[PDB]
C-alpha cells in the first residue's frame, strides 16, 4: 500500500552508499513532478503501433 | 433404585 | 462510478483487514458511565422491561424506491422518543414552558417530532384513565380490608374531570370515614419506619395520588412528594376536607412510586402492599407501557442438579 | 483509580497530553509509585510496544524522584518476575526498560541485578537481556554503548554482566553476547581471560 | 409483615457486607416470600432471586442445643455467624462438606 | 500440477519482504 | 392532528402529511 | 512544468531533505548533519536504520499533505450538503466511514499536523450541529455527548470521535520559526463533564510498528 | 494572559477556546 | 395423554392443589414450546375447556406470561401467544376480566401494526375470537376504532393477510355493523371490489359473503351500480365472481330491488355483459329457490 511505498522510499534513500556525507561537496537532489497531461495527448495511431509490439 | 434413594436423600421429588 | 471510495488504496481480500475497532465500543461504554449511566438518560425505565440484556431493535416494506414521499421520519422519531428524558429536560436556557395538550407533560420549546410521539402515546384521555384506574384499585383495597382498618366508610369523591392534569393545586380523591377515632402522627415518607401515631385524632382521612412525567434532570420522587405535600396542604386553594392525610406520587416515565403524609395504624404496610402490587398489576399502566414499547419498537428476545453450579466461586445463599 | 488512569490514557493523543490530564486530576500522593507501576502494567497489556507508555512513565520520573526509585524497584520486580510473561510481553517489557535506559530515566547502576551465570539466568531473562541490548546497541549505536559498557564508574554493577573472576560464567556470558553479536566487549573480555593464566 | 422484616434485614445485611462477601444469587425456603425482598433489595439489584426447589432442613438446626439455647434465651434481636465446617474443609471438599452437612440436617430433621 | 496454493504462498511472501 | 385522517381514516398526502396521523 | 514541480537540494547548507509522496509530506534529517540535539519522541517520527550497520542514521518526520486535508474537508462538506433526505444514522455512518478512511491511512502524520486536529474538531462539530438542527434546537444541554457516542445497540447514534483531544499550542512567533515545543493546551470539543471521551487514534496501530511486526511475523512463518 | 496562545475568536470553531498551561512542562 | 383423558372424561374430581400444579405446568409447557405444533395449543384448549369456570385467580399469571411472550424477538413465539389468546378468549371474559380482557383488547389493537404476515394473521384471529365472546356494545376498547383501522389493511395484496382480514371484517359486518357509519361501509365496499381478483378462492367466497352482510346494513342501489361497471371488464373470473356477487346482493335484499336494473342492463350491446346478466340470473334462481 502507499504508506509502505513511502517507507520503502525513505528507507532506500537512507541505504544508498555514503549518502549523507558532504565532505567533497556532493549534493543530493530530490525532484518530483507530473507529466502534466499524458492522458490527453496520446496519439491513437502511434498508440496502435506501440501496442502491436506487445499484444 | 439409586435414582429415587438419591433424590429422597437429597430432597423432594 | 459517480461515488468516491475512501479506501481507494486497499482491498480486504488481498491486503487482509488492517484495523480492528472492537475495543473502542467497550471503552466508549466505560467512559460514558456504563450501561447504567447510559440508560438513566433514556426512556428505559418507563418501559418496565426487567433488564436491558434482552433489548432488541428491529433486526424495505415495499418497492416505492421512487415515490416522492421521501424520508419516513420513523428512525428519527424513534431516536427522539427513546432519548426523551434528556432531550426534554427541565433546567434549560431560554424556552417558553407549555403544558402538553391533555396531559401533565411540560415542554420547554418546540421539538415537533418529540411532541408528536408523546401525543400519540397519550391519546384517548389516557392520563385521566390512568388516574381513575389507580384510585379505583386503592378504593377496592380499602373496600376489602374495612374490617382490620377500623374504616366505617370509604368515599370516592366523584372526580373533577381535570384534577388529573392540573399541576398547581389539589382536590382530594380518597376520603376515609373512621369508626371511632384515629390517632395520627407527624408526616413522614412511605419508606421510613419510626412513626408514633400520637399527635392528633380524626375520623376523616384524605389520600392524594398525583402523576408526573420525570426527566433526566429531576426524577427524584421522594422530594417531589415532600415538597408537593407541604405546599398543597399549607396552601389556600386546595379543597382538602380534613387536616389529615397523605399524597401518593407516581412517576410514569421511570415507573417509580412513593408517598408522604400523616399516617395512622395499619396504613404503612397496607399501601406499601397496594403500591407495590398496583404498579405491577394495573391494566392502565399496562396500556401505557405497551404504547411506549410500540413507539420505540423495542422487543424482548427473552423467553419464559443445581448444586453442580452451586458450590462455585459464585456465592449463593440458602435462606 | 485504574479505571480513571486507563481512561485518561485512552482519551489522549500523546504522552504529554496524558500526563497533563493526570496531573490536572489529583490524587493522594500515596500511590505515586503505583502510578508508574500502572502505566508499566498497561503497556505490558498493549498491542505491541509503543514508547508512549515508556514516555509517560519517564515523564513522571522526570517530574519526581519518587517514580525514579519506583522504577528501581520496578526493574527489580520485573527481573524477579520475568518468566511470569510470554515472549510477547517479554519483548515489550524488554523494550520498556531499554527505553528507560537510553532515555537516562533508569540509571545504568541497575545492571547490578544481572549476574550472567548460566545457572542463575532464566532463558526467559536471557531473551529479556538480548532484546534489551539489541535495542540499546541499535538505538544509541555501538560506539557509545561499548564506551559506556567500558568505563569503570559503573563496572561494580557491570561485574555480574562482565565475568572475570569466575571463568565458567565468563565462557557462558561471552558466548551469549557473542550470539547477540557484541563482538568488541566480548572478545576484549576474553582476551583478558587469555591473559589471565 | 414478618416477611417484610426478613426483607429489610437482608437488605441491611447486604448494605453491611464488604465487596467480596456480597452474594450473587439468593435462594429461600419461601417462594412466597420472594416478593418482599424482591422489593427490598433494589438497593442491591445484583442478586438473582429464587426460592429453592431443594428443601434444606435448616429448620432441623432448631434441634441443636447451642443454636437453640442462644435463640431461646436471647433478648435483643441481633446477628451471629457459625461455621459448621468445623475441621472439614482441610481433609475433605466443600462438596463433601455440604454432603456431610445435608445428611446431618436431614438426620436431625426426621428423627 | 496442483500448486495454486503455492502460487499463492510466495505472492504473500513476495509481498511481505523488506530488504534495502 | 391531520383532521382528514382522524375523521375519515384517510389523508390525501399519505407519507408526507406534516401532521400526526391519529384517529384517537 | 516548474510551477507544479518541486526540487529540493541537500548539501552542506541544507541538512534536511524534504519531499512529498503519495499523500504524505516527509522530511528526512540525518544524525551526521546538524542534529547536535536529537530526541526520540511522539510517533510522527520514523527512525530509519542503516541495514548493514544496523544503526539508526536518520529520522523522517511526517505530516499530512495540504491537499489531503482539503480533500477530507470537501468530503465532509458533501456529506453535509446531500443530507436533508437521510436519517441521523445514515449521516453518522458516512461520517464514520470518512473518518476511518482518513485515520487508518495516515495514522501518525495526523499526530504531527496541528492543522488537521483543528480541521477534525470543526468537522465533527458540524456533523453534530446538523443532527441538532435536525431536531428543532441547538441547545448544548439538550444534547450531551452521550446522545451521539452511545453505540447503536443502546440506541445511540454511534459516532466515532477524534474531537475531544486537547490541541497543543505554543507561541506563534517562534512556532513559525524554530519548532519550539508545547506549553499550552487549547481545548477541543466540549463534554458535559470531565467525561474523558476515548479516541480513534489510540486503537489504530502506527505504521512504523506494523512494518517491524510484519517483518518478524513473516520471517518466522517462513 | 493571551500570551500568543489560543484563538482570536472562539466563535465558529466548535470549542470554547479555553486555554491552559501544560502541567507536565518540566 | 392428559388431553385425551380429560377430553373424554371431564374434570369433576380434580381438586384444588392438583388443578393448580396442572395450570402451572401448562403455562410452562406453552412458553417452553420450541416447535410449531398444535400439541400444546390443543392441550391448553382442552384443559381450560374442562376447567370451565373453576380457573379464576391466575389470570394475571396466565396473561402476564402470554404477554411477555407476545413481546419476543422471534416471530414464532409471538404467533404462538396470539394463538393461545385465541384459545382462552372465552374464559378470559367469563371470569369477568375487566382490566385483563380490556388489556388484551387494546394491546392487540396495538399489535395491529405488525408486518410479519404470520403474526398479523394470528392477531386478527385473536381479535375475532375476542369479539365473538364480547359483543362490542360493552367492549372497553370498541370496534368503532378497530374497523376504521382495518380498512387500510384490505389493500395488502397478500393471500394470508388478505384471508384473515376479510374474515375479520366479515365477522364485524355481520354482527357489529352498527358501531360504524354508512360512509365507512361504503369505502369498504369500494375496497372489496378488488379483492375479487385474489389468486385464492377462499378469499373470493369470503368477499361475496360480506357483500351480503353489508347488503342488510346499506341499501345496494349503489353497490349494484358498482358491480355492473365491473361486468364491463374482461377476463372472466372476475366477471364471473361479480356475477355471483350480484346474485348474493339480490338474495339478501329482496330481488325486486335488483331485477329491473339487471334486466335493463341486458340492453347494452356488449357480449361479456349480456352474458354476465344471464349468468347472474342463473345463480339468482339457484339461491332464492321456491
Ligand atoms: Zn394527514
Amino acid at each position: 500500500p502507499p504508506p509502505l511505498l513511502v517507507y520503502k522510499w525513505c528507507q532506500g534513500i537512507n541505504n544508498l552508499q555514503d549518502v549523507w556525507e558532504t565532505s567533497e561537496g556532493e549534493c543530493n537532489v530530490m525532484l518530483e513532478s507530473r507529466f502534466e497531461k499524458m492522458y490527453e495527448k496520446i496519439d491513437l495511431t502511434l498508440l496502435n503501433r506501440l501496442l502491436r509490439l506487445i499484444v | 433404585t439409586q435414582s429415587e434413594i438419591r433424590d429422597i436423600i437429597l430432597g423432594m421429588e | 462510478v459517480l461515488k468516491q471510495n475512501p479506501f481507494w488504496w486497499t482491498h480486504q481480500r488481498h491486503d487482509g483487514k488492517l484495523w480492528n475497532l472492537n475495543n473502542y465500543r467497550t471503552d466508549m461504554i466505560q467512559a460514558l458511565g456504563g450501561v447504567e449511566g447510559i440508560l438513566e438518560h433514556t426512556l428505559f425505565k418507563g418501559t418496565y422491561f426487567p433488564t436491558w440484556e434482552g433489548l432488541f431493535w428491529e433486526k424495505w416494506k415495499k418497492l416505492t424506491n421512487a415515490q416522492r414521499s421521501g424520508l419516513n421520519q420513523i428512525p428519527n422519531r424513534r431516536f427522539t422518543l427513546w432519548w426523551s428524558p434528556t432531550i426534554n429536560r427541565a433546567n434549560v436556557y431560554v424556552g417558553f414552558q407549555v403544558q402538553l395538550d391533555l396531559t401533565g407533560i411540560f415542554m420547554h420549546g418546540k421539538i415537533p417530532t418529540l411532541k408528536i410521539s408523546l401525543i400519540q402515546i397519550f391519546r384517548a384521555h389516557l392520563w385521566q384513565k390512568i388516574h381513575e384506574s389507580i384510585v379505583m384499585d386503592l378504593c377496592q383495597v380499602f373496600d376489602q380490608e374495612l374490617d382490620a382498618l377500623e374504616i366505617e366508610t370509604v368515599q370516592k369523591e366523584t372526580i373533577h374531570p381535570r384534577k388529573s392534569y392540573k399541576m398547581n393545586s389539589s382536590c382530594a380523591d380518597i376520603l376515609l370515614f373512621a369508626s371511632y377515632k384515629w390517632n395520627v402522627s407527624r408526616p413522614s415518607l412511605l419508606a421510613d419506619s419510626k412513626d408514633v401515631m400520637d399527635s392528633t385524632t380524626t375520623q376523616k382521612y384524605w389520600i392524594d395520588i398525583q402523576l408526573r412525567w420525570g426527566d433526566y434532570d429531576s426524577h427524584d420522587i421522594e422530594r417531589y412528594a415532600r415538597a408537593k405535600f407541604l405546599d398543597y396542604t399549607t396552601d389556600n386553594m386546595s379543597i382538602y376536607p380534613s387536616p389529615t392525610g397523605v399524597l401518593i406520587a407516581i412517576d410514569l416515565a421511570y415507573n417509580l412510586h412513593s408517598a408522604y403524609g400523616n399516617w395512622f395504624p395499619g396504613s404503612k404496610p397496607l399501601i406499601q402492599q397496594a403500591m407495590a402490587k398496583i404498579m405491577k398489576a394495573n391494566p392502565a399502566l399496562y396500556v401505557l407501557r405497551e404504547r411506549i414499547r410500540k413507539g420505540l419498537q423495542l422487543y424482548s428476545s427473552e423467553p419464559t442438579q443445581n448444586y453442580g453450579e452451586l458450590f462455585s466461586n459464585q456465592i449463593i445463599w440458602f435462606v | 483509580f485504574r479505571r480513571t488512569i486507563y481512561l485518561a490514557i485512552q482519551s489522549s493523543l500523546d504522552f504529554e497530553e496524558c500526563a497533563h490530564k493526570l496531573l490536572k486530576m489529583e490524587f493522594p500522593e500515596s500511590q505515586t509509585k503505583e502510578l508508574c507501576n500502572m502505566i508499566l502494567d498497561c503497556c505490558a497489556q498493549q498491542r505491541t510496544y509503543e514508547k508512549f507508555f515508556g514516555l509517560l512513565a519517564g515523564r513522571f520520573c522526570m517530574l519526581k524522584k519518587e517514580y525514579m526509585e519506583s522504577f528501581e524497584g520496578i526493574f527489580k520486580e520485573q527481573y524477579d518476575t520475568i518468566h511470569r510473561l510470554e515472549t510477547n510481553k517479554l519483548r515489550n517489557v524488554a523494550k520498556m526498560f531499554a527505553h528507560l535506559l537510553y532515555t537516562d530515566s533508569l540509571p545504568w547502576s541497575v545492571l547490578e541485578c544481572i549476574k550472567l551465570s548460566e545457572e542463575t539466568t532464566t532463558s526467559s531473562s536471557r531473551i529479556f537481556v538480548k532484546i534489551f541490548f539489541q535495542e540499546l546497541c541499535e538505538y544509541m549505536g555501538l560506539p557509545k554503548l561499548n564506551a559506556r559498557l567500558k568505563d569503570e564508574t559503573l563496572q561494580p554493577f557491570f561485574e555480574g554482566l562482565l565475568p572475570r573472576d569466575n571463568p565458567r560464567n565468563t565462557r557462558f556470558a561471552i558466548n551469549f553476547f557473542t550470539s547477540i553479536g557484541l563482538g568488541g566487549l566480548t572478545d576484549e573480555l576474553r582476551e583478558h581471560l587469555k591473559n589471565t593464566p | 409483615l414478618a416477611k417484610w422484616k426478613t426483607a429489610e434485614e437482608v437488605a441491611a445485611l447486604i448494605r453491611s457486607l464488604p465487596v467480596e462477601e456480597q452474594p450473587k444469587q439468593i435462594i429461600v425456603t419461601r417462594k412466597g416470600m420472594l416478593d418482599p425482598l424482591e422489593v427490598h433489595l433494589l438497593d442491591f439489584p445484583n442478586i438473582v432471586i429464587k426460592g429453592s426447589e431443594l428443601q434444606l432442613p435448616f429448620q432441623a438446626c432448631l434441634k441443636v442445643e447451642k443454636f437453640g439455647d442462644l435463640i431461646l434465651k436471647a433478648t435483643e434481636p441481633q446477628m451471629v455467624l457459625f461455621n459448621l465446617y468445623d475441621d472439614w474443609l482441610k481433609t475433605i471438599s466443600s462438596y463433601t462438606a455440604f454432603s456431610r452437612l445435608i445428611l446431618i440436617l436431614r438426620a436431625l430433621h426426621v428423627n | 500440477p496442483g500448486e495454486e496454493q503455492r502460487r499463492w504462498e510466495e505472492a504473500r511472501l513476495g509481498a511481505a519482504s523488506l530488504k534495502f | 392532528i391531520c383532521k382528514d385522517y382522524k375523521e375519515t381514516g384517510f389523508c390525501g398526502f399519505g407519507d408526507s402529511c406534516k401532521f400526526l396521523h391519529d384517529r384517537s | 512544468q516548474w510551477e507544479n514541480s518541486f526540487v529540493s537540494v541537500y548539501s552542506k547548507d541544507n541538512p534536511n531533505l524534504l519531499f512529498n509522496m503519495c499523500g504524505f509530506e516527509c522530511r528526512i534529517l540525518p544524525k551526521c548533519r546538524t542534529s547536535y540535539e536529537e530526541f526520540t519522541h511522539k510517533d510522527g517520527v520514523w527512525n530509519l536504520q542503516n541495514e548493514v550497520t544496523k544503526e539508526r542514521t536518520a529520522q523522517c518526520f511526517l505530516r499530512v499533505d495540504d491537499e489531503s486535508m482539503q480533500r477530507f474537508h470537501n468530503r465532509v462538506r458533501q456529506i453535509l450538503m446531500a443530507s436533508g433526505s437521510t436519517t441521523f444514522t445514515k449521516i453518522v455512518n458516512k461520517w464514520n466511514t470518512a473518518l476511518i478512511g482518513l485515520m487508518t491511512y495516515f495514522r501518525e502524520a495526523v499526530v504531527n499536523t496541528q492543522e488537521l486536529l483543528d480541521l477534525l474538531v470543526k468537522c465533527e462539530n458540524k456533523i453534530q450541529t446538523r443532527i441538532k438542527i435536525g431536531l428543532n434546537s441547538k441547545m448544548p444541554s439538550r444534547f450531551p455527548p452521550v446522545v451521539f457516542y452511545t453505540p447503536k445497540e443502546l440506541g445511540g447514534l454511534g459516532m466515532l470521535s477524534m474531537g475531544h483531544v486537547l490541541i497543543p499550542q505554543s507561541d506563534l512567533r517562534w512556532s513559525k520559526q524554530t519548532d519550539v515545543g508545547i506549553t499550552h493546551f487549547r481545548s477541543g470539543m466540549s463534554h458535559e463533564e470531565d467525561q474523558l471521551i476515548p479516541n480513534l487514534y489510540r486503537y489504530i496501530q502506527p505504521w512504523e510498528s506494523e512494518f517491524i511486526d510484519s517483518q518478524r511475523v513473516w520471517a518466522e512463518y517462513a | 494572559m493571551y500570551n500568543g496562545i489560543g484563538l482570536p475568536t472562539p466563535r465558529g470553531s466548535g470549542t470554547n477556546g479555553y486555554v491552559q498551561r501544560n502541567l507536565s512542562l518540566v | 395423554t392428559i388431553e385425551k383423558i380429560m377430553g373424554n372424561l371431564g374434570a369433576a374430581d380434580i381438586d384444588h392443589k392438583l388443578e393448580e400444579q396442572l395450570i402451572d405446568g401448562i403455562l410452562y409447557a406453552f412458553q417452553e414450546q420450541t416447535t410449531e405444533d398444535s400439541v400444546m395449543l390443543n392441550g391448553f384448549g382442552t384443559v381450560v375447556n374442562a376447567l370451565g369456570k373453576r380457573v379464576k385467580p391466575y389470570l394475571p399469571q396466565i396473561c402476564g406470561t402470554v404477554l411477555w411472550r407476545l413481546n419476543n424477538k422471534s416471530a414464532k413465539v409471538r404467533q404462538q401467544a396470539a394463538d393461545l389468546i385465541s384459545r382462552t378468549a372465552v374464559v378470559m371474559k367469563t371470569c369477568q376480566e375487566e382490566k385483563l380482557m380490556g388489556h388484551l383488547g387494546v394491546v392487540l389493537y396495538e399489535y395491529l401494526g405488525e408486518e410479519y404476515p404470520e403474526v398479523l394473521g394470528s392477531i386478527l384471529g385473536a381479535l375475532k375470537a375476542i369479539v365473538n365472546v364480547i359483543g362490542m356494545h360493552k367492549m372497553t376498547p370498541p370496534i368503532k376504532d378497530l374497523l376504521p383501522r382495518l380498512t387500510p389493511i384490505l389493500k395488502n395484496r397478500h393471500e394470508k393477510v388478505q384471508e384473515n382480514c376479510i374474515d375479520l371484517v366479515g365477522r364485524i359486518a355481520d354482527r357489529g355493523a352498527e358501531y360504524v357509519s354508512a360512509r365507512e361501509w361504503m369505502r369498504i365496499c369500494f375496497e372489496l371490489l378488488e379483492l375479487l381478483k385474489a389468486h385464492k378462492k377462499a378469499i373470493r367466497r369470503a368477499t361475496v359473503n360480506t357483500f351480503g352482510y353489508i347488503a342488510k346494513a346499506i341499501g345496494p342501489h349503489d353497490v349494484l351500480a358498482t358491480l355492473l361497471n365491473n361486468l364491463k371488464v374482461q377476463e372472466r373470473q372476475n366477471r364471473v365472481c361479480t356475477t355471483v356477487a350480484i346474485a348474493i346482493v339480490a338474495e339478501t335484499c329482496s330481488p325486486f330491488t335488483v331485477l329491473p336494473a339487471l334486466m335493463n342492463e341486458y340492453r347494452v350491446p356488449e357480449l361479456n355483459v349480456q352474458n354476465g346478466v344471464l349468468k347472474s340470473l342463473s345463480f339468482l334462481f339457484e339461491y332464492i329457490g321456491e
